[PDB]
This record gives structure tokens, C-alpha cells and sequence, in this order.
């Protein structure tokens, strides 16, 4: 029932921290982002990952560094994890350069192209907008697509929220829960709890009242075939 | 608060 | 941490069983879908759902079934479940007469639209294609979108497999798991086991060979805010 | 096996 975690290392954790964009993209500085990158790096380090933090990557950078990571040897790793922090739009995250489809980023790790992650969980946490809707609230051959989990900060077609001073809500919530339960809850329990937190704990504060008092719900997509605990535990 |  | 399950009803479960299809769509007969729907009927009924099965619906009946269902009073129900069996392509499922967008069938239950289901789980299980790829194998204001789970039989962009004699893979697998663990496992554990069972136990048998020994993996999307057990 |  659980993924085998009995490996030399837990695995690699790549963090892409995109804060600054070319003006031509029309995207703004994402203040709050450096906090998220730090809290995430500290958190994933605690879990046991080898965390690497990249900053302000172009789209060609983002493709290449991810392609290479899938071309490494993960034979002694229990899993792999990638965290993206950027602007986005449906199906697509921004580099500083422009826009690239998420599917192209993650496909490098399909079973048929990163054979050493075959049968192991490959996790992606994505803090990015996914279009422009606002939520108002209300009062054994293995499938090559097997074993991914994508934890998006928000549901398709919606914006995602970031506090310049405190961090994105998704990330704040995630870290918070991972700190108290990283080592003792199953991954879905963790993310369910992160769902509850982003939903219960945050509400937009804004001058423009079009953007005022909005809510958010994250969106977890699981192709996993087993339960995942981070502690051999 | 700002949007991504 | 758990969704409150104390209500006099578990809730309504709608099963739409599309086997047939108007020639103008030129979609084939979905043989095996009847074993599916009957197995699903027995499972979800054991869980405690009030189950109704609607056969060969058309896009408008589907829209209407779910709009009307969203409109009942769910105040004494723990949750709501709907299962769709049909042809499909990306984002969209088939009525007997054409294709309708899944987003539309489910929006009816947004918390701003079906208030007596606010903070209650709404579940959709979807056995349908999602495009045309094959998998070869290797070795407290609440958000209006909160509390949905979509359990899809396959990942976006892909086919989904059905055996004329036994049923769709996703449904056979979901049903064996539910028979055995519906009452003791949390919904994500159950769906995780089904993901495992679909991946390991099935491989397309076929002529064409373009279609031979293909594999499938299901796809769970959760916006749930608590854990969901069907009993206690 | 048929597809959907």
C-alpha cells in the first residue's frame, strides 16, 4: 500500500523561484516570493530532500534544467519533487522570457523517459495563476503517466493569491502544515489539510473592489498508485 | 494581496 | 479533519449510463456499460446512497437531471455523488445526441448554487475518453469551488478502456475496491488503490496492434477540505 | 477491448 521509502536518499527537490519578469510579458514583480522560496527550502530540507533553488529563470532555462534533472540517475532516491513559483495562465507558467506549457515541463519525468524514477512518486507543487476567474465565496508494464501528483495552488481558470509581505497563500499553508505533519501524515492528508487552510484562513484585501474579499481553493491531481509517507517512519 |  | 457524516441520508447518487448514441455523432455502442452500471448500483447502494440510474440520456436531459438535482433540498444528506458512463473527449462528455461540457454539469453544485451542499463533499466519477492518446507502458465564506472531487477513469488527453464482457477497467477496479473497503478506507485511499489496480491488472487485448497491450492510469482531482469516510 |  505505501511507496517504498527504503533508499539511500529521499530525493532531489528543485525550486524555481521566479520573481522578476521582462516588461514585455506584461507581468509584475511577484513580491512575497522570496519568503516562499525560503520557507519551502527550509521545509523540504527538513523532510530529507536535497533542495536546489533556482531564481528568475527564462523559459529555456526552466526546460533545460528540468530535462537534465530527468536525465540524472535517481536509482538511490525514493522520489523527486519540483516546486514552481511564478505567474501563470491556463496550462502554462511564465519564465521571465515568456510562457511555457506545464505539460512540457513535467513530461520529462514520464516513466518512459526518466526510467530511474519509474514506480516512484514525482511531485509538483505549483504556485501560479491558472486564468483570470475570481472566487467570491459564499456565507508489470507501468503506465508512462503513472505516479505523478500535481498540487496546484488553485483550480483551473482561476487566479491565485499572494501576500507581498507574508508569501503566497498556498505556500504559507503548505509549509505550515508540512512543519507540523510532514513526517507523520500521508501526502493526501497533508494536501487535504492545505486545502482546508487556504479555504478557511485567507480572504483578499484589496483597494480595487473588483479584487476585494475573494477566496481560493487549491487543486490536487493524483496519479499516484500507493500512499506516500516521507518518514521511513 | 496580489494575484499570480 | 473528517467530513461530518451524521445525517439521516448519506445522499443522492445519480448514475447516467449512456450506451447508445444517435448516428449523427457516429459513436459506437458502449458494450459492457450495463455490467458497469449494475455493479456501481450495488456498490453505491451498499454505501448507503439513494441511487437512481438514467439510461441513454441526451445532453439536455443530463443538464436537466443535474440542475434539478442541484435544486433539491440536501439539508439531511451528508453528500452528493454522480457517476457518468459514456464516450467523451477532453473536457466534455457525450449525450446520446452530442457532447456537453463537464464543467457545466458540475457547476450546478458550486456552493453558491446548491447551498444545502455547502461544506459537503460533491463527488463525480467519470468513465469516458478524454482524448485520443494511448499509453504504451514501460519497464466562514467558503470558496464556491471547494468540496468537489472528480475521480476520472483516465488522465487528460487519453483514451479510456472498456471490456465488452467485464466492463470498463476503472469501474471494475472501483467496484472491487468499494466492495471490500468502501466502509473502512478514506476516499483517497480507496481511489489510490483503484489507481494502483487499474495500472497493474489491465492491459489492452486487441487486433489493430496500434491498440494492442496499452495501459491506463486514472486521475483524481480533489478540492476536498476534509477526509471522507462513508460510515460511522 | 474497446476505448471510450
Amino acid at each position: 500500500y505505501q511507496y517504498n521509502m527504503n533508499f539511500e536518499k529521499l530525493g532531489k527537490c528543485i525550486i524555481i523561484n521566479n520573481k522578476n519578469f521582462d516588461k514585455v510579458t506584461g507581468m509584475g514583480v511577484r513580491n512575497g516570493t522570496d519568503k516562499d522560496a525560503e520557507a519551502l527550502f527550509k521545509c523540504f530540507r527538513s523532510l530529507g530532500f536535497d533542495v536546489i533553488v533556482y531564481n528568475d529563470c527564462s523559459c529555456a532555462k526552466m526546460q533545460d534544467l528540468l530535462k537534465k534533472a530527468s536525465e540524472e540517475d535517481h536509482t538511490n532516491a525514493a522520489c523527486f519533487a519540483c516546486i514552481l513559483l511564478s505567474h501563470g495562465e491556463e496550462n502554462v507558467i511564465y519564465g521571465k522570457d515568456g510562457v511555457t506549457p506545464i505539460k512540457d515541463l513535467t513530461a520529462h519525468f514520464r516513466g518512459d523517459r526518466s526510467k530511474t524514477l519509474l514506480e516512484k512518486p514525482k511531485l509538483f507543487f505549483i504556485q501560479a495563476c491558472r486564468g483570470t476567474e475570481l472566487d467570491d465565496g459564499i456565507q508489470y508494464k507501468a503506465p508512462v503517466e503513472a505516479d505523478f501528483l500535481f498540487a496546484y495552488s488553485t483550480v483551473p481558470g482561476y487566479y491565485s493569491w499572494r501576500s507581498p509581505g507574508r508569501g503566497s497563500w498556498f505556500v504559507q499553508a503548505l509549509c505550515s502544515i508540512l512543519e507540523e505533519h510532514g513526517k507523520d501524515l500521508e501526502i493526501m492528508q497533508i494536501l487535504t489539510r492545505v486545502n482546508d487552510r487556504v479555504a478557511r484562513h485567507f480572504e483578499s484585501q484589496s483597494d480595487d473592489p473588483h479584487f476585494h474579499e475573494k477566496k481560493q481553493i487549491p487543486c490536487v491531481v493524483s496519479m499516484l498508485t500507493k500512499e506516500l509517507y516521507f518518514s521511513q517512519h | 494581496d496580489e494575484v499570480x
